[PDB]
């Protein structure tokens, strides 16, 4: 994968650009928000090394995080604004993304 | 070079209480977002929790969040870590470490400066 810097720790990794899944909300409302919202949310994600956690949970939460802030950083420039909900919604997909990135992980070990 | 110490180790019954304490040296000791790990024998060292240069936001691995709480006292160069309702799979040595860029993250890359350890024991 590509290797990566965010905030001045090197050591990430930038994975492929993905298929997002769709992801539902439990309202169709909402299902229809992402659906026509998602194409502002990521579709690539920054993780680390498998070898740097003791479980899923930690490697899962450090992608989500991290990758929202480098995308809230870099889209910022561009005049993005994200809502609560807006985040809300890049949380789940990043999260199920970096789920998928994981299972990579722990396959390829 | 800044150099951390742990202290506050010791021997814990089950559903106990202890308060770690890391005490930097130098003057940049606020400037940093630090953080606290575990190491038990037969596994690595793993992720406990974090806290930012400012005290402003914190992070914990899930088995703690509820019973342990990280705090830092900026102007006394000290980091905390109160460790309540204590369980044997919580037996370990603690080590402290400073944070790497700027943003507090779990992975045993996002720090340096390890200490040497205080070792807890939960009978």
């Amino acid at each position: 994968a590509a290797g990566a810097v965010v905030g001045g720790l090197g050591g990430y990794m930038l994975g492929s650009a993905m298929s997002r899944p769709i992801i539902h909300f439990g309202s169709d409302y909402e299902d229809r928000y992402y659906r026509e919202n998602m194409h502002r949310y990521p579709n690539q994600v920054y993780y680390r090394p498998m070898d740097e956690y003791s479980n899923q949970n930690n490697f899962v939460h450090d992608c989500v995080n991290i990758t929202i802030k480098q995308h809230t950083v870099t889209t910022t420039t561009k005049g993005e604004n994200f809502t609560e909900t807006d985040v809300k919604m890049m949380e789940r997909v990043v999260e199920q993304m970096c789920i998928t990135q994981y299972e990579r992980e722990s396959q390829a070990y | 070079a800044v150099q951390l110490q742990e202290s506050g180790g010791g021997l814990v019954q089950p559903g106990g209480s202890l308060r770690l304490s890391c005490a930097a040296s130098g003057r940049t000791f606020s400037s940093y977002n630090m953080g606290w790990f575990r190491q038990a024998p037969g596994k690595g060292r793993e992720f406990v929790a974090s806290i930012t240069s400012s005290g402003d936001k914190s992070d914990y691995t899930d088995s703690v969040k509820g019973r342990f709480t990280i705090s830092r006292d900026n102007a006394k160069n000290t980091m905390y870590l109160q460790m309540n309702n204590l369980k044997p799979e919580d037996t370990a040595t603690y080590y402290c470490a400073r944070g790497l860029g700027i943003y507090i993250i779990r992975a045993r890359g996002g720090y340096d400066h390890w200490g040497q350890g205080t070792q807890v024991t939960v009978s």
